[PDB]
């Protein structure tokens, strides 16, 4: 996170981080959306571009965190992956289109007050906030500058972006299945994701429930935080058909 | 970072 | 609903009323600022 600031204790009990095994470092962000399900971005595990392709095994869940590299003894809680599932129509290969992976817990995760689930938007709610000049919630442990990272986890609060305005800044095809967030050159204020942020979560509060909803995922950007560009994240809500089916299924 | 505990490495 | 009846409620925020450092630039920009 660039421009952003520590967040405070429970602030993101869904906050998941992506533990590699070896060697031991932080892999990607990632939510909680049930007791045995996390939500990440498919690039996280799959990506030939990088040679990036991790399985099950390669893989630790770290939940209820906030320290980026201590082992908070008695309070997160690390799980192993039972399997992971890719999006079948993920565009590697040309635009990150459909960035969006569902891994399916080995066992059941306790709640508690660092740990508990963020809602999935329905087709009312998404269609109520997910409109341009709405701000929204990113956290991570990624870096803090473009090219030292955080201690603590970060956080900031982005606008929605409107989409003639993401597509006009950047080459990279723009699709139905992402959105942009970030301000504007004249706006004041800046901040956006970075690596290391990637498959976190992007999240909003209902005003009608108070409820925290995560309608996006961090995807992908050009460069961090810089002007003139905007962060693109994955649309949940329209690929929330291929996630229902998956967990039913299986 | 700091080491976690071998019993998650399965 | 279409997430699991308790999602979304923060134990040390929502479920005690308490507020944390910057949601209210949230809330402030769901209708009519920016
Ligand atoms: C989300 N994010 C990331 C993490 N994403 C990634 O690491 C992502 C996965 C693979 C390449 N990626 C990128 O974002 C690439 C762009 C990617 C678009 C799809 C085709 C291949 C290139 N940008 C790297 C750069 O310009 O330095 C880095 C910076 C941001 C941000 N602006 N908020």
């Amino acid at each position: 996170i660039v421009e952003g600031s520590d967040a405070e204790i429970g602030m993101s009990p869904w906050q998941v981080m992506l533990f590699r095994k070896s060697p031991q470092e932080l892999l990607c962000g990632a939510s909680l959306i049930s007791d045995r399900w996390v939500l990440t971005a498919a690039h996280c595990l799959l990506y030939p571009p990088w040679d990036k392709n991790f399985t099950e095994n390669d893989l630790l869940v770290r939940i209820g965190k906030h320290s980026r590299t201590r082992y908070e003894r008695n309070i997160e809680k690390i799980s192993m992956l039972e399997k992971i599932y890719i999006h079948p129509r993920y565009n590697w290969r040309e635009n990150l289109d459909r960035d969006i992976a569902l891994m399916k817990l080995k066992k059941p995760v306790a709640f508690s007050d660092y740990i508990h689930p963020v809602c999935l938007p329905d087709r009312e709610t998404a269609a109520s906030l997910l409109q341009a000049g709405y701000k929204g919630r990113v956290t991570g442990w990624g870096n803090l500058k473009e090219t030292g990272q955080p201690s603590v986890l970060q956080v900031v609060n982005l606008p929605i972006v409107e989409r003639p305005v993401c597509k006009d800044s950047t080459r990279i095809r723009i699709t139905d299945n992402m959105f942009c967030a970030g301000y504007k050159p004249d706006e004041g204020k800046r901040g956006d994701a970075c690596e290391g942020d990637s498959g976190g979560p992007f999240v909003m509060k209902s005003p009608f429930n108070n409820r925290w909803y995560q309608m996006g995922i961090v995807s992908w950007g050009e460069g961090c935080d810089r002007d003139g560009k905007y962060g693109f994240y994955t649309h949940v809500f329209r690929l929330k058909k291929w996630i229902q089916k998956v967990i039913d299924q299986f | 970072y700091e080491p976690i505990p071998e019993e998650f490495a399965q | 609903g279409s997430g699991e009846a308790d999602c979304g409620l923060r134990p040390l925020f929502e479920k005690k009323s308490l507020e944390d450092k910057t949601e209210r630039e949230l809330l402030e920009s769901y209708i009519d600022g920016r």
